[PDB]
């Protein structure tokens, strides 16, 4: 069979599917217990299994193919790649590989690649000759990727007000500074859902870290695209590795002219995650972050760019503040100026109970004549003038007002013209 | 006449074989049997080549064109036709 | 009979038990070594015995059946369990097995379990064929646990008012802040009071970590579950050991289609105990905590979760702040956005007799949609809209003397309003 | 009819001769002697069996219909149906 559909079967049905193989209990031990079970069985009997994942090479010099299912957990279903396969096709982690496997044989613990046939969705022989991520030239966003669905619902609000504020186009380096309730979560989910319906073909990769458990299975079931986290009871190196393959995996598909959108939620976990694997140096800052570890991190944020070539790598990160902690404050205080985007929610509008809750204010773009048209551009100019006096709390509330009564933000310019 | 490349365990299987430079018996489609030892395993034009020592000469020949090989230590290989 | 009857039975009882049936000599006021010896009659006459406990699996291979009232303590009445039946029917850390219980052989310590008919309370066949917790799928808490009781006492204020300020869901990872004297420990009991009357079905639990002994006499007078707890003089291993215990019988319960409520008291002591048993992982961070120390106690709080198939486990654990170590607010600082209910104790409002001392304005869960209806939704908010305003010394009062009047929540929301 | 499992120091008696390789000597419930050599242990169906390779047979019996076994290096006792 294919692995790949193994790992997306209810672990019910693999149950029954296992007891009617031939195995028994296995209805006491993980689901990558049971797929490497009944895969074993099923490799008894000579037909060939198809499998894929996404390279992970180890220090050691050999990898494993790893499924974004389980998050890029290491597991005993993960395939193995020799370190001659990795040198005989010019392999790089974060390439996803396809083709057919084979049983592990003794003295082997995982399975093993039998035939490559598909490398990065393309041809082996093809994508080897992909010039790096490295060496392609950044440009300032101009292709604009607009959130309004033009639906005129209620949670199409948010996007109509995320356009007005801060647009948003293809390799932009967006950060949302957010206090502890202000709808982080929801503000994630709308932006999603508005990449899935208007781009269909941009790529679209939600990461979370040190996300609580049932927040990750909400997010898997409403994003259209992948969802790959990490709980908060998981170790600190699982976040730094889950955050590794996701950025190479971003970075591989950009190779081959792709348009990459990843969400990330937070960059300040992630960069709590990193100053605690990462050794210390002797130069800690205040709040206890090391010097070198905020090193890492940016290398992350630093990769979002509008390529010259074809392709684009956007990412927006959410940045925590106001919670308490002196880490969480220095660490938002290093990204402050790496971003082409800055969007900012405010405590005082969610205690209001008004969402979205903007400070439009203090939000915007750098270089947004490029995203935008002529007139739209001085249609914005316009209504920020007359935001401007108003207060925080204020803005909002007149803000959604006037879009409510309106369907599109062409019809709001319209009716804020006359 | 377009390349198909050989299943990864094969080359590995000859991967190793160059490292540890096995004097192993090589049989090809036609049928031509020859005892040499490869010294690596060099790739052109996207299509891999064997380098064995046979005679002296450094003789240069297609991976897919190989049938089976084999060594007194490991044994007897058969390149699967796909 | 059993040993468990045995085990509570009443010196004086067990006395006059064993003089009728024909045991030689009584005078010794070892209670172990009588109930043995009154078993291995037994067993030479050919009546059968029975025994019950919770199995606890060594990494030599074997395990014990340790029993709840001893807080799974190492003793000589320990049921012993071959890995022969561990491998024969499939066996976890924190099955319940009961069933025919052997006299020990000569040289073997403890007795052996002679044949085991039920565990986890169903049928060995059916309880092998249970899916595995990890491999159930976690969603947001959706039913809550009513804790208002209608015998509108002096007590029931504190359950109502917690009932308002953050109410309290079947799989709620609930955290209890608490200064160092804020009655907490009362506090525990009207929960653990109210569970047990409203809500009969659900399992209750109640551990306690670095606990002096008069407390835990009390503690499991008042509470009707079973309580399990472990005193400060005990080592720092026992109370890992002990936690262990409790999260891997209340896992088991779950896979059961079962609700499980646990009451820990506290996370911060929990934490301490697996600080100082880890190994050193070469980093340590402020306050003398090892970064690998807090991951074992994160994947025990973390384990809280309303399991989409059946059941639930809720977690509702206390933390201690400013209790002049900083070890026990950098643990707090690492458990802060964990937590899908978070109940804050003040110690200002402690000091003027008001109890309980719960600070309104920072306290609530995150999805209060879920588990109340939608008119109690509105009527939360209005009051919370009143309470905003006032500080925290006088929102208390201002809530005391308005449900003192007030029957239940019904009626005060009606007094409440115009 | 219905299988019903054994007691556990019955089961425990065979698995660990089966374990080592304990020759054991079968008794069933008609009454004939079975001396040869046991393997291991293998269920299926919720059913425990035991395969004993009777001069190569491999015959494989419930474990329900045992009476006794013997052996004079181990303990000799009868299990019990109750
Ligand atoms: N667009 C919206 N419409 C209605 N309610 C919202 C909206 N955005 C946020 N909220 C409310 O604010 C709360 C914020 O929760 P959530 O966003 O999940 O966590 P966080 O604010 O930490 O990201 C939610 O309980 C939700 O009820």
């Amino acid at each position: 069979m294919n692995l790949t559909e193994l790992k997306n079967t209810p672990v019910s049905e693999l149950i029954t599917l296992g007891e009617n193989m031939g195995l028994e209990n296995l209805a006491r031990m993980r689901k990558q217990d049971i797929i490497f079970a009944i895969l074993k069985q099923h490799a008894k009997s000579g037909e060939d299994i198809f499998g894929d994942g996404v390279l992970e090479i180890l220090q050691d010099g050999f990898g494993f193919l790893r499924s974004a299912d389980s998050s890029y957990l290491a597991g005993p279903d993960d395939i193995y790649v020799s370190p001659s396969q990795i040198r005989r096709f010019n392999l790089r982690t974060g390439d996803t590989i396809s083709g057919k496997i084979r049983p592990p044989k003794e003295g082997e613990r995982y399975f093993a690649l039998l035939k490559v046939n598909e490398v990065n969705f393309d041809k082996p022989e093809n994508a080897r000759n992909k010039i790096l991520f490295e060496n392609l030239t950044p440009l300032h966003a101009n292709s604009r990727l607009r959130m309004e669905r033009g639906n005129g619902s209620t949670e199409d609000l948010t996007a109509r007000v995320l356009d007005l504020a801060s647009p948003i186009g293809r390799g932009q380096r967006g950060l949302i500074v957010a206090p502890p309730k202000a709808g982080k979560t929801m503000l994630l989910q709308n932006i999603a859902q508005s990449i899935a319906y208007n781009h269909p073909d941009c790529v679209l990769m939600v990461l979370l870290i040190d996300e609580r458990p049932e927040e990750v299975t909400e997010m898997q079931r409403l994003v259209k695209g992948e969802v790959v986290a990490s709980t908060f009871d998981e170790p600190a190196s699982r976040h730094v590795q889950v955050a590794e393959m996701v950025i190479e995996k971003a970075k591989r598909l950009v190779e081959h002219k792709k348009d990459v959108i990843i969400l990330l939620d937070s960059i300040t976990r992630l960069a709590r995650a990193y100053n605690t694997v990462v050794p210390a140096s002797g130069k800690v800052l205040t709040g206890g972050v090391d010097a070198n570890a905020l090193h890492r991190p940016k290398r992350f944020f630093g990769a979002a760019r509008n390529v010259e070539e074809g392709g684009s790598l956007t990412i927006i990160a959410t940045a925590l503040i106001d919670t308490g902690s002196k880490m969480d404050e220095v660490i938002y205080e290093e990204f402050k100026g790496t971003g082409n985007m800055e969007l900012h929610l405010s405590r005082k509008i969610a205690e209001k109970r008004v969402f979205p809750a903007i400070d439009y204010n203090r939000s915007g773009t750098r270089k947004e004549e490029l995203l935008t048209t002529q007139e739209e551009l001085q249609k914005m100019w316009i209504l920020r003038k007359i935001i401007h006096p108003m207060g925080e709390i204020d803005a909002m509330e007149f803000l959604i007002n006037k879009l409510a009564m309106t369907k599109t933000n062409d019809d709001f310019f319209e009716m804020m013209k006359r | 006449d377009t390349y198909q490349p050989i299943n990864c365990d094969d080359y590995d299987n000859l991967e190793l074989a160059c490292q540890h430079h096995l004097m192993l018996t090589l049989e090809l489609k036609d049928g031509e049997k020859l005892q040499a030892k490869a010294s690596d395993l060099v790739s052109r034009k996207n299509v891999e080549y064997l380098v064995v020592e046979a005679a002296g000469e450094t003789r240069e020949l297609r991976l897919d064109k190989i049938t089976s090989f084999s060594h007194p230590e490991i044994g007897t290989v058969v390149v699967s036709e796909s």
